[PDB]
């Protein structure tokens, strides 16, 4: 009556850890990529992080200067 | 039979017909680097959340 009442099955429990350590598991191994991967962008600076600013291209004037050699 | 310029003409802008090429690179530019993958895509929901130590959201 007791286990009738108050408690459940071996089975819910088990399915449940299971899950549990599923999303566990992933989240390490997405902790480990992202420090690897924010370590390669930093070094490199080939991804979208990390990126410092650089002058704009549009500033440059593009029109006779008053002497042939600008 | 010369005729002086008015004011305003010898300030023109005019054009010139030349057979001397244009050079293409008259700077001698070296090749330009290139530029970052530009990612692009859709967006889905960060994976089990922030990730930050014990939070589930
Ligand atoms: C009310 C009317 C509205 C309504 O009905 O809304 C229903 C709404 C429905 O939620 P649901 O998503 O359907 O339920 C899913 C589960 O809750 C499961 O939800 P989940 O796991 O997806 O989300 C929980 C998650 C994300 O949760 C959060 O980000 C917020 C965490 C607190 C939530 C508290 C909500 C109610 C606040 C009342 C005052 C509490 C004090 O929490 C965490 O990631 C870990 C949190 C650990 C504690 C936070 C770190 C510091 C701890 C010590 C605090 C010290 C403070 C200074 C002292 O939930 C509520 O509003 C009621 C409260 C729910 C509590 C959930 C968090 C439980 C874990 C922490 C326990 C702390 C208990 C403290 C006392 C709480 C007394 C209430
Ligand atoms: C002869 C008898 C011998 C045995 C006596 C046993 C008496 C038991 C009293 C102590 C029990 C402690 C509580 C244990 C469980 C409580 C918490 C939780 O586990 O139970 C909840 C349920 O709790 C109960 O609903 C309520 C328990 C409250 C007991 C109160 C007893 C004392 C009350 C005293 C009041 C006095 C009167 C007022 C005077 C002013 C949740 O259960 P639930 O998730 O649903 O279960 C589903 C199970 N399924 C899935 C298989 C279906």
């Amino acid at each position: 009556w007791i286990a009738r009442t108050f408690y459940d099955g071996p089975e819910k429990n088990y399915e449940k850890t299971m899950a549990i350590l599923q999303i566990e598991a992933e989240k390490a191994e997405l902790r480990l990529k992202e420090l690897e991967v924010r370590r390669l962008m930093r070094a490199r600076g080939d991804g979208p992080w990390y990126q410092y600013p650089t002058i704009d291209k549009a500033l440059i004037d593009h029109s006779p200067k008053t002497t042939p050699d600008n | 039979g010369w005729v002086r310029p008015d004011l305003g003409e010898l300030s023109k802008v005019t054009k010139v017909k030349t057979d001397r090429p244009l050079p293409e690179n008259p700077y001698h530019s070296r090749a330009r680097p290139e530029p970052n993958p530009e990612a692009e895509g859709d967006l889905k929901p960060a994976k089990h959340g922030s990730r930050l130590f014990f939070w589930t959201m």
